[PDB]
């Protein structure tokens, strides 16, 4: 569970960092697909799949914008991202072993744009706090 | 794993770009912050732990350690049988732990090579790592 | 998390199998140490820890005890196991990796006690409810 | 892996005395029910996701396939090669899957066997489901 201290090392990071989301978003979403080619599947209906891909552009705002909402919903997470488990449990069918995927590309993304505000410390309870967004989306799958 | 011509020149590449003094200590003072069950071992706070030189001697030793399995590809579960039983035996080292250091190497390389460390670079540095936690873990495959 | 059906269903297993909890433990004990050899050496401690050995057994009584209060506590398993969670984390110092082996191992063991009753819809709110105690077990490590 | 006899003949004596008909729907219909996701490979409730006769056929498909790995021990990946590709090519089963598939045929067998699915019994079991699981997901070795 994320602590008082967890909570505000988050939303300071993400003070720092949010800034950058929607190019973070569009990092990660590349690397995913890149390093773990199970993953491409979800997003064959897009014209273009590639690192350079506008849809992929796109998609990754959409992306760092949930996880902006999970930041602001930080207190309850199963409550605030309940209806982004239901779209990814019952309409998209993504298999959940998958969110922990997109959480490590995101690590590495903020890694290598925010080295200097990516410390140990940021980097412990960010972790927590993707675990936790994971268990969160998760909710409606079983 | 097959290595393509392209995988093994990323990984030489990296590794010998990489300044290990700085790397090693970073990746695992960073594990010991991340996964803090995992300081148990070089007890024999936070900037305590970055500034141990037991720390920072046995994160340079990790990266020395993975530069013979880079000298030899192909033979890379061999190559750590030892080491693996030095690890489990002696040390008693859970071989999740593997796994977490690492993730921990990678998100120091990244923050080092920042947008050089590409998607393409990321996948084969991790795979590489993967084949080398899997034989100090000993994965049944 | 767990809901009310997931709560519902795990009172009702142990309804049924709570009165061979300490038999369980010994067996999931046993399966454990000889299965995952990593965990051999938290218990290296005692003079006998093989299948048959009188320390398991008592072990085993205390393990599924734990399991018993996990399953009073059901509605708030961070508060209500938070004890155990910091005597694993800073007395036995037990690498968290195992929380969910020993989940597996009580699982198999349930399965080979209680296969009537150990139905598919049992088996996967008990597992929600383990994987439920195996994170408030890991509240105090990081 | 390096097989012992007695992991060898353990392993043939399970799968002499198992009966595919029985314990493989079951072990696919309980992993229907316990991670459901898996369910969208079969729809192309529990009571009918219990007695559909597509989960069942393919529940057997299993058995026998986990056969053929049975029968040479030590060529286990190769022998799942095809398999593999087929699954993630064509199927698009999510690696992660054989894992969870697996610990409920382990499960059922465990249910089946009752105080004869012993610790060793356990454990040279799983040890061979390991090994094809990492030959369908391909893991990195
Ligand atoms: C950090 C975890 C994740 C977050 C916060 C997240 C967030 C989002 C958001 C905000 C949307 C748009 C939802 C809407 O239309 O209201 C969405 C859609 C979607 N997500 Fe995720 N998601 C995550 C993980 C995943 C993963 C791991 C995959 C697949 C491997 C995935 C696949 C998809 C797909 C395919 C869509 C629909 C894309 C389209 O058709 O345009 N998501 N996600
Ligand atoms: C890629 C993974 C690793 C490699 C290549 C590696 C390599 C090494 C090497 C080269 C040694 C000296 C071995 C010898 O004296 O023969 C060693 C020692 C040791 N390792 Fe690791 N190691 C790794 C992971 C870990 C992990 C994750 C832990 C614990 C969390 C750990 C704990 C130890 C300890 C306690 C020693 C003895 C102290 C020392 O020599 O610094 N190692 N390791
Ligand atoms: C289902 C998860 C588990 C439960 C509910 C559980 C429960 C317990 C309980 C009730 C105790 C006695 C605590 C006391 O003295 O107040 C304890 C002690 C202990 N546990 Fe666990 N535990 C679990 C998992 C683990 C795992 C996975 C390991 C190691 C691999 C472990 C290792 C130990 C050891 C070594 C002791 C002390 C034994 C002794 O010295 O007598 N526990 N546990
Ligand atoms: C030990 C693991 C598995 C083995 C040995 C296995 C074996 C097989 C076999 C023998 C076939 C027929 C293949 C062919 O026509 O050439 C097949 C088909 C298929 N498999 Fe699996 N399978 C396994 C795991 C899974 C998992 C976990 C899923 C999905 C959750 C799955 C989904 C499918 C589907 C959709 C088909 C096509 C439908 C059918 O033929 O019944 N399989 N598998």
């Amino acid at each position: 569970s994320l602590s008082d201290k967890d909570k505000a090392a988050v939303r300071a990071l993400w003070s720092k960092i949010g800034k950058s989301a929607d190019a973070i978003g569009n990092d990660a979403l590349s690397r995913m697909i890149v390093v773990y080619p199970q993953t491409k599947t979800y997003f064959s209906h897009w014209p273009d799949v590639t690192p350079g891909s506008p849809h992929i552009k796109a998609h990754g705002k959409k992306v760092m914008g949930g996880i902006a909402l999970a930041v602001s919903k930080i207190d309850d997470l199963k409550t605030g991202l309940m209806e982004l488990s239901e779209q990814h449990a019952y309409k998209l069918r993504v298999d959940p072993a998958n969110f922990k995927i997109l959480n490590h590309c995101i690590l590495v993304v903020i890694s290598t744009m925010f080295p200097k505000e990516f410390t140990p410390e940021a980097h412990v309870s960010l972790d927590k706090f993707l675990s936790g967004v994971a268990l969160a989306l998760a909710e409606r799958y079983r | 794993v097959e290595w393509t011509d392209k995988e093994r020149s990323i990984i030489s590449d990296i590794f010998s770009h990489m300044d290990y003094d700085d790397i090693g200590p970073k990746a695992l003072s960073r594990c010991l912050i991340v996964y803090p069950w995992t300081q148990r071992h070089f007890s024999g706070n936070a900037e305590a732990i970055i500034g141990n030189a037991n720390v920072a001697a046995h994160g340079i030793k990790v990266l020395h350690g993975l530069d013979r399995g880079v000298k030899n590809m192909d033979n890379i579960a061999a190559t750590y049988a030892d080491l693996s039983t030095l690890h489990s035996e002696k040390l008693h080292v859970d071989p999740d732990n593997f796994k977490l250091l690492s993730d921990c190497i990678t998100i120091v390389l990244a923050a080092k090579m920042g947008h050089a460390f590409t998607a393409e670079t990321q996948g084969a540095f991790q795979k590489f790592l993967a084949v080398v936690v899997s034989a100090l873990g000993k994965q049944y495959h």
